[PDB]
RNA sequence: UUUUCU
RNA sequence: CGCAGAUAUCAGGAGGAACACCGGUGGCGAAGGCGGGUCUCUGGGCAGUAACUGACGCUGAGGAGCGAAAGCGUGGGGAGCGAACAGGAUUAGAUACCCUGGUAGUCCACGCCGUAAACGGUGGGUACUAGGUGUGGGUUUCCUUCCUUGGGAUCCGUGCCGUAGCUA
C-alpha cells in the first residue's frame, strides 16, 4: 500500500511512504544472515572511483538462492515474507519438505500459505522453475539465466518482466523490458512471474535525510565549477560553459558500446527511446 | 423477497388476531424485516441506486404509517416503538 | 434445493468405460453434503461444429442434480480445474 | 401471415438439444431468420433465439460456416 | 516444381486489385498485380488492369504446371466478373466458388465520415 | 474539383 | 512504408474495446438510458379471489437525493478512433473542408462539478364526451373443428385517420 503524510512541517510536505501490508516478520533466520561492512565507495588503491557515492547506514546481508537446480522434484511451502533493504523488492522464506530452508525473491501476487513446485516438469503456478525448453510460449518470466548453469542474472528489480516469444531449435526469443530482443540457449533455467511491489515508483521522499541514509551525496553542478577542475568552469557570471556539453573528463557523448564485441555480430537490435 | 414461511410467522407473532393481515402492526413488522434484510444486501452491494430509491420509498412509507398510528392512538404508538426498538 | 441440468464435454483420448467412474467420484462430494438425487446419461462421439483445444471429437454427458448453490459452484470450479474436461455448462431447470 | 405453430398446446418444448428444430429455423448461412418470415409469436421467437445462441456457444452449430 | 491442385486468392479494393495463386497447403507459387503490369495512378481501379494481372498470374501458374484451381475471393466488387471470366478463359477451370469476406462483429470503431 | 465582392 | 526482404498467403502466439444476424417506430425504467452467454442477490408492474385494516387521499416553498456527454484530483491499462501540433495538395490569401503522422481523451477503481433543443418545446391527481383502424400483456363465453388474428365481453400500455368543441 501507499501512505501519504499530512503536511505539518515545511520539509515534510508532500512526503509519502509505502504501507508494508505484506510483511509477516521482522527477524531474519540467524543461520542465514552474513555480515557486511560499510564500504565508502573507494577501492584497493584508495582513489575515489565514483564521485558523490558514500555514507548511509549499516546493513546486514542475507544470502539468496539463485541456482535452484540442486534441489529438484521436491515440493515447497511458502512461510513468510520479510523486509530487505539490500534489494528493491521483497523476498519470501521457503520450507522444503525434506526440511531445508532457502530464500528467493518474492513474486508479484504471492501470499502466505501456498505451494510452490520446483520440478523440471512442474506446473505453471507462479514462482515455479523449469528449463526454457519446457515453458509454453507467451508466458511472462523473470530471473532469467544468461546461459545454462549461470544463475539468474537478469530482470531482478521491482516491476520488471520478460515476455517469451516463439522458439527455434536450441534458441528462443525473449522480449527485453526495454524493448530489445535477445537469443539464448533453451538449456538455461528461469522462473515464471514478475517481481512484485510495483508501487516503488510513486514514493516521494522530499527530505535530505531520507537520501543521506541511503547514501547519496550532493552533485555540485558543472557551470559553477572552477575552470581548472572542469571543462565548463570559468566565466564571469553564469553561462552554459562556452562549449557544447561534454563529460567532465574531455570525452563527449554519443556511441558507448564497444564495437566488434563477440555479441556484436550475433545480437539483433537496439533500443528506441520514447516511441 | 420474504417467503410464505417467515412472513406468516411474523404475521402470527405480531398480529392482533389470527385473521388480520392489513393491521398496522403486521404492516410495520413486514416493512421493517424487508428493510433490514434488504439493507443487509446493500451493505455488500454498493451502487444499486435503484435499491437506494426503494430504500427511500419504503422508509417514507414507514414514516407515514407511523405518523398515522400516532395520530389515531399514541399509546399503541409508544408500545410499538418500545417493542420494535426503533428511535422515532 | 432446485433442479439443475448440467452438460459436460470430454476429450476423446480417454475410453468410454472409464468415463462414468470419474463422474461418480466427482459427484460423491455433493452426494455426501446435501443428500442429493442424481441421474446420469452418456452419449457422445459426434462431429464438432468447429475446433476446440486442437481436438476434433468429444463426449456429451448430461446430469440432473438438486443441490446447493455453494455445492454446484464448488463442483463447477473443481471440474474446470481438472484438465480432462474442456467446457462446462450449468443452467436452471425451473422458470428462472 | 402464417400462424405461430408454437402457440399450440401440441408444440414441442424449446431446448438447445434438438439440432433438427434448431437448424430448421436458420438459413444456410447460419443466421437467424426474421420474424416476418418465421411467423412466430415474440416469446417463442425469443426462446428459439436464446436456445440457438446457447447451442452455438456450446458448439453444436457452426459460426456461419 | 509441379502440383496437381491449386488455389487462387483474388480481391479488388476500391482503388486496387491483386491476384495470387497459392498451394492448397498455403505455400505461394506466383502472384501478379496491375502494379507489376505497369499501370500507375487512379488507373488501378479499372477492371481491365485486373484482367491483365489475372492473365499474367494464370500464365505464370501454367508455366509452373497448375491444372485445377479453387477460388477464395474477397473484397468489395470492382472487377469480380471480369477477373473470374478471364481466369476461366486463360486455360484453367474452377470447380467451386466461395466468397469469404472479413465481416467485423461490431468491434473496434470505424473511421469518421468524409466531408 | 474549385469559383471572392455589389 | 519497402528491395536489410514490403503487400499477399498458411501455422502459431500476445493483447485492448464492442457484441451483426434476434432487432422493430417492439419491450422495460421517473428521467437520463438499457440488450454475447452462464451463475448469485435485488426493485417495480399488471389480471383474478376479493380474506384484512377502515379515510390512512392529492399536492407540495425551503430541504435531500438521483441525474447525458465534456473537464479536474489520485493510481493503473492503453488494440482501434482522435481535440492540439507537424507536414502534402487547391486557393491571391487556408490558421478548413482532402490526405499521411499523432499528445490529452475515449477504459478501469476511488472523489469531484451538477450542467443540454434534460422537446411530446404541453406538471400531478380526479370524473365525463360519436367511431374506424394496428400492436403487447391477463382473464372469460360461444360457432366449435373446439386446431384457428372464427367470433363475443373486460382491465392496463402503445400508433394512425376521423365528428361535436376549442383555437389568431
Ligand atoms: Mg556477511
Ligand atoms: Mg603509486
Ligand atoms: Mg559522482
Ligand atoms: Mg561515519
Ligand atoms: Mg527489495
Ligand atoms: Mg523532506
Ligand atoms: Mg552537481
Ligand atoms: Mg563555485
Ligand atoms: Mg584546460
Ligand atoms: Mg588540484
Ligand atoms: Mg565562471
Ligand atoms: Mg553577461
Ligand atoms: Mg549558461
Ligand atoms: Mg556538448
Ligand atoms: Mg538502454
Ligand atoms: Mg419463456
Ligand atoms: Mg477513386
Ligand atoms: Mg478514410
Ligand atoms: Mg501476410
Ligand atoms: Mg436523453
Ligand atoms: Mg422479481
Ligand atoms: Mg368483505
Ligand atoms: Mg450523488
Ligand atoms: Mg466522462
Ligand atoms: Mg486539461
Ligand atoms: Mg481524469
Ligand atoms: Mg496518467
Ligand atoms: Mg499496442
Ligand atoms: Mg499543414
Ligand atoms: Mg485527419
Ligand atoms: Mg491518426
Ligand atoms: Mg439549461
Ligand atoms: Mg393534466
Ligand atoms: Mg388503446
Ligand atoms: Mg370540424
Ligand atoms: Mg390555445
Ligand atoms: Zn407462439
Amino acid at each position: 500500500g501507499i501512505r501519504k503524510y499530512k503536511p505539518t512541517t515545511p520539509g515534510r510536505r508532500g512526503a509519502s511512504v509505502s504501507d508494508f501490508a505484506e510483511i509477516t516478520r521482522s527477524t531474519p533466520e540467524k543461520s542465514l544472515v552474513r555480515p557486511l561492512h560499510g564500504k565508502g565507495g573507494r577501492n584497493a588503491h584508495g582513489r575515489i572511483t565514483t564521485r558523490h557515492k558514500g555514507g548511509g547506514h549499516k546493513r546486514a546481508y542475507r544470502v539468496i538462492d539463485f541456482r535452484r537446480h540442486d534441489k529438484d522434484g521436491v515440493n515447497a511451502k511458502v512461510a513468510h515474507i520479510e523486509y530487505d533493504p539490500n534489494r528493491t523488492a521483497n523476498i519470501a522464506l521457503l520450507h522444503y519438505l525434506d526440511g531445508e530452508k532457502r530464500y528467493i525473491i518474492a513474486p508479484q501476487g504471492l501470499k502466505q500459505g501456498d505451494v510452490i513446485e520446483s520440478g523440471a516438469n512442474a506446473d505453471i503456478k507462479p514462482g515455479n522453475n523449469l528449463p526454457l525448453r519446457n515453458i509454453p510460449a507467451g508466458t511472462v518470466i523473470h530471473a532469467v539465466e544468461l546461459r545454462p548453469g549461470g544463475g539468474a542474472k537478469l530482470a531482478r528489480s521491482a516491476g520488471v518482466s520478460i515476455q517469451l516469444l516463439g522458439k527455434e531449435g536450441t534458441y528462443a526469443a525473449l522480449r527485453m523490458p526495454s524493448g530489445e530482443i535477445r537469443r539464448v540457449d533453451v538449456r538455461c533455467r528461469a522462473t515464471v512471474g514478475e517481481v512484485g511491489n510495483a508501487e516503488q515508483s510513486n514514493i516521494n521522499w522530499g527530505k535530505a535525510g531520507r537520501m543521506r541514509w541511503k547514501g547519496k551525496r550532493p552533485t555540485v553542478r558543472g557551470v559553477v565549477m572552477n575552470p581548472v577542475d572542469h571543462p565548463h568552469g570559468g566565466g564571469e557570471g553564469k553561462t552554459s560553459g562556452g562549449r557544447h556539453p561534454v563529460s567532465p573528463w574531455g570525452k563527449p557523448e554519443g556511441r558507448t558500446r564497444k564495437p566488434n564485441k563477440p555479441s556484436d555480430k550475433l545480437i539483433v537490435r537496439r533500443r528506441r527511446t520514447g516511441k | 423477497a420474504l417467503t410464505a414461511e417467515q412472513k406468516k410467522e411474523i404475521l402470527g407473532q405480531y398480529g392482533l388476531h389470527d385473521t388480520d393481515t392489513g393491521s398496522p402492526e403486521a404492516q410495520v413488522a413486514l416493512l421493517t424485516k424487508r428493510i433490514q434484510d434488504l439493507t443487509e444486501h446493500l451493505k455488500v452491494h454498493k451502487h444499486d441506486h435503484h435499491s437506494r430509491r426503494g430504500l427511500l420509498l419504503l422508509v417514507g412509507r414507514r414514516r407515514r404509517l407511523l405518523k398515522y398510528v400516532a395520530q389515531v392512538d399514541v399509546a399503541r404508538y409508544r408500545s410499538l416503538i418500545e417493542r420494535l426498538g426503533l428511535r422515532r | 434445493m432446485r433442479p439443475y441440468e448440467i452438460m459436460v464435454i470430454l476429450d476423446p483420448t480417454l475410453d468410454e468405460r472409464t468415463v462414468a467412474p470419474s463422474l461418480e467420484t466427482f459427484l460423491n462430494v455433493i452426494r455426501k453434503d446435501g443428500g442429493t438425487v442424481d441421474k446420469v446419461d452418456i452419449w457422445g462421439r459426434r462431429r464438432l461444429a468447429y475446433e476446440i483445444a486442437k481436438h476434433a471429437e468429444g463426449i456429451y454427458a448430461v446430469i440432473d442434480v438438486k443441490a446447493e448453490p455453494a455445492t454446484v459452484s464448488e463442483l463447477d470450479r473443481q471440474l474446470n480445474l481438472n484438465e480432462s474436461v474442456l467446457r462446462t455448462k450449468v443452467l436452471r431447470t425451473d422458470k428462472h | 401471415t402464417r400462424k405461430c405453430v408454437f402457440c399450440s398446446k401440441k408444440g414441442q418444448t424449446i431446448d438447445y438439444k434438438d439440432t433438427a428444430l434448431l437448424r430448421t429455423y436458420i438459413s444456410e448461412r447460419g443466421k437467424i431468420r426474421a420474424r416476418r418470415v418465421t411467423g412466430n409469436c415474440v416469446q417463442h421467437q425469443r426462446d428459439i433465439a436464446v436456445a440457438v445462441k446457447n447451442a452455438r456457444e456450446v458448439a453444436l452449430l457452426p459460426f456461419g460456416s | 516444381k509441379n502440383v496437381p491442385h491449386g488455389a487462387a486468392h483474388i480481391k479488388s479494393t476500391f482503388n486496387n486489385t491483386i491476384v495470387s495463386i497459392t498451394d492448397p497447403q498455403g505455400n505461394v507459387i506466383a502472384w501478379a498485380s496491375s502494379g507489376h503490369v505497369g499501370f500507375k495512378g487512379s488507373r488501378k481501379s479499372t477492371p481491365f488492369a485486373a484482367q491483365l494481372a489475372a492473365e499474367n498470374a494464370a500464365r505464370k501458374a501454367q508455366e509452373h504446371g497448375v491444372k485445377k484451381v479453387d477460388v477464395f475471393v474477397k473484397g468489395p466488387g470492382s472487377g469480380r466478373e471480369t477477373a473470374i471470366r478471364s481466369l476461366q478463359a486463360a486455360g484453367l477451370e474452377v470447380g467451386t466458388i466461395s466468397d469469404v469476406t472479413p465481416q467485423p462483429h461490431n468491434g473496434c470503431r470505424p473511421p469518421k465520415r468524409r466531408r
